[PDB]
């Protein structure tokens, strides 16, 4: 998780 | 007569008052013993770089330059401003006057005096200055960059160059918060090694030289413990870290909570308040604490007009002195309209900080974001007092976008995105600006097809012509003049991109060569697309089938290459022609 600010 | 050159940002009040003059070979410098040390050095470097000596004894035949702050008792300065004053201006403002062989700079404070020299530096072309009366000051009082993206952090030399650049454009804030720096986030408790600390010291020094407030960020959200002896130990860790940067001269701090699993709102704010009391206020020369909540875009903060649980509890607890950052209506988003500012500011009973996620491209790395600030309301200063952009992992080409940031946040109501965009490239690229515009023009819109959409649409005048062609063709009108107009645009993209490849300095070229290649490919496929249109008009099948293979070959190359550019324009044109 978290390589950009992709929503969850 | 001396024309006012391109200035950035746009000064609030400027008036031409004379024909201009040439600055003599050497000048009388006045007030430089009392004037801001950094403003004087900026002025000194510029004078050396342009072969202008400073006299030791006054020479009444020499241009005379007077500089100082309002709070300096220097009466030769007041006489030179000719009734113009910086006294009545807001912090960071200044007055500048050139008539009749004298140039006077009075900053409201030292920051103001430095920015006054920056303006002076932009006004002088080959020794010629215009004769003007300026008073100038920023709309937003915190302006700059949060280095906060995912991916390869900027290098030391990138940062040193960036900071010189901020100074020259009156940006006063740089937030050190790179996601991939282990000591910032994944391993936030650990001290920087001695050599990493020596690169920090250089960075802190260059910030102060350039009037940039260096903000030391830290993101402890991953695994910080909040309660009992563990909460103490982990809090003391924040303190030791912040203290070791304090001890090198840092006077701004940020504690960030974005993109983490733990959503303990009260705990988050409690850590902020504690740090604010035990560090920020206690030290007494430390600027207000900065933060970003785990919920930081309006979508994730608000539900049917009302704050979600995390936001509401966070806003309840967090000290009013702290700056709270938010990205707007989405993470990466077309606009912040006034009403979105109003809503968020309302939840927080404060002026907000924007963390604008453009030109960052960490979420869609094949494309360069090379457009102006866009979709940001021009009355935003009513609810925002702190504005920073999140740049690309590409420091050099980030400059185009940031350049327009300087203009938007300094002189907001006057901001014109297209004018500011042309200025950025004019100022940064020189001889190559025209061609750079041609290329850059195709690389302004960011769209990942899901959650991230922002920026001015790609080459819109060309999209408009592309659409008027399909209109003229389907309603069988003579399109033969548009077709020749379009062959020109496509040949031009190729001509320009080839010139950029041949003549761009390594620093730029190493950031955008794959996208230059991509646009030449697309320009060529567009040319063949038109060839396909023309052989359909001429009922010529031999020439249509072979312009169709060429078009297919170009599109195939662009779709599978890493580089991405002009998706909805130059690229879509070829997809359109193949149906
Ligand atoms: C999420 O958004 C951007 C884009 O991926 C990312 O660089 C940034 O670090 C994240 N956080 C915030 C507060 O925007």
């Amino acid at each position: 998780l978290w390589v950009d600010s992709t929503p969850p | 007569q001396v024309l006012v050159p391109n200035l950035n940002p746009t000064p609030e009040n400027l008036e031409v008052v004379g024909d201009g003059f040439k600055i003599t070979s050497s000048i009388n410098l006045v007030g430089e013993e009392e004037a801001d040390e950094n403003a004087v050095n900026a002025l000194r470097e510029f004078l050396t770089a342009n072969n202008i000596e400073i006299n030791s004894e006054n020479d009444p035949n020499s241009t005379t330059l007077i500089i100082g702050e309002v709070d300096d008792d220097i009466p030769e300065l007041d006489e030179a401003l000719n009734g113009t004053t910086a006294e009545n201006l807001k912090e960071e403002g200044y007055a500048l006057v050139s008539n009749d062989g004298k140039i006077a700079i009075e900053g409201k404070d030292g920051d103001g005096t430095f920015y006054g020299v920056q303006t002076f530096k932009q006004l002088v072309k080959e020794s010629n200055i215009p004769e003007v009366n300026i008073t100038d000051y920023p709309t937003v009082s915190a302006r700059g960059i949060v280095e906060g993206f995912y991916g390869t952090p900027w290098t030391h030399q990138d940062r040193l160059d960036q900071i010189k650049f901020y100074g020259e454009n009156k940006l006063n804030t740089y937030i050190y918060a790179p996601k991939d720096d282990p000591y910032h986030r994944e391993k936030w408790r650990e001290p920087y090694p001695e050599s990493e600390m020596q690169r920090m010291q250089e960075l802190i020094n260059a910030s102060a030289e350039n009037k940039v407030d260096f903000v030391f960020g830290i993101s402890p959200g991953i695994d910080i413990r909040f309660d009992g002896d563990a909460g103490e130990e982990d809090f003391n860790h924040l303190i030791t870290k912040a203290e070791s940067l304090y001890d090198m001269g840092v006077r701004s701090f940020a504690i960030y909570w974005d993109n983490i699993q733990d959503k303990s709102a009260a705990k988050h704010a409690q850590v902020l308040n504690r740090f604010n009391e035990e560090f920020v206020k206690a030290k007494g020369d430390v600027k207000p604490l900065i933060t970003v909540p785990t919920e930081y875009d309006t979508g994730a903060m608000v539900s049917n007009g009302q704050p979600r649980a995390y936001t509401r509890i966070f806003a309840e607890t967090v000290d009013p002195s702290i700056e709270v950052m938010w990205t707007g209506p989405g993470v990466v988003t077309n606009e912040i309209p006034l009403s979105d500012a109003q809503l968020i500011s309302g939840i927080y009973d404060r002026n907000m900080a924007v963390w604008w996620n453009y030109p960052v491209t960490d979420y869609f790395k094949g494309k360069l974001a090379l457009g102006p600030m866009h979709g940001l309301d021009k009355g935003l200063n009513q609810y925002v007092d702190f504005f920073t952009v999140n740049p690309m992992e590409h420091a050099e080409l980030s400059k185009i976008s940031i350049h327009t940031a300087a203009d938007y946040s300094w002189n907001m109501d006057n901001y014109d995105y297209d004018k500011a965009w042309n200025r950025a490239i004019d100022m940064l690229y020189g001889d190559l600006a025209e061609d750079m515009k041609v290329f850059a023009n195709h690389s302004t819109r960011m769209d990942n097809k899901t959650w991230a959409k922002s920026g001015r649409e790609d080459a819109p005048e060309l999209r408009a012509k592309m659409d008027e062609l399909w209109n003229k063709l389907s309603s069988k009108e003579d399109a033969s003049a548009l077709i020749e107009e379009l062959y020109g645009e496509f040949a031009r993209m190729e001509e320009a991109c080839n010139n950029l490849k041949a003549n761009l300095p390594e620093v730029a070229l190493e950031e955008c060569s794959r996208q230059l290649d991509e646009l030449i490919t697309l320009a060529q496929g567009d040319k063949a697309s038109l060839d396909m249109i023309v052989a359909q008009l001429n009922e010529d099948t031999e020439a249509y089938e072979s312009a169709k293979e060429i078009a297919q070959n170009k599109l195939n190359t662009a779709l599978s290459s890493f580089a991405v550019i002009s998706e909805k324009v130059a690229q879509s044109f070829i997809q359109e022609a193949l149906s």
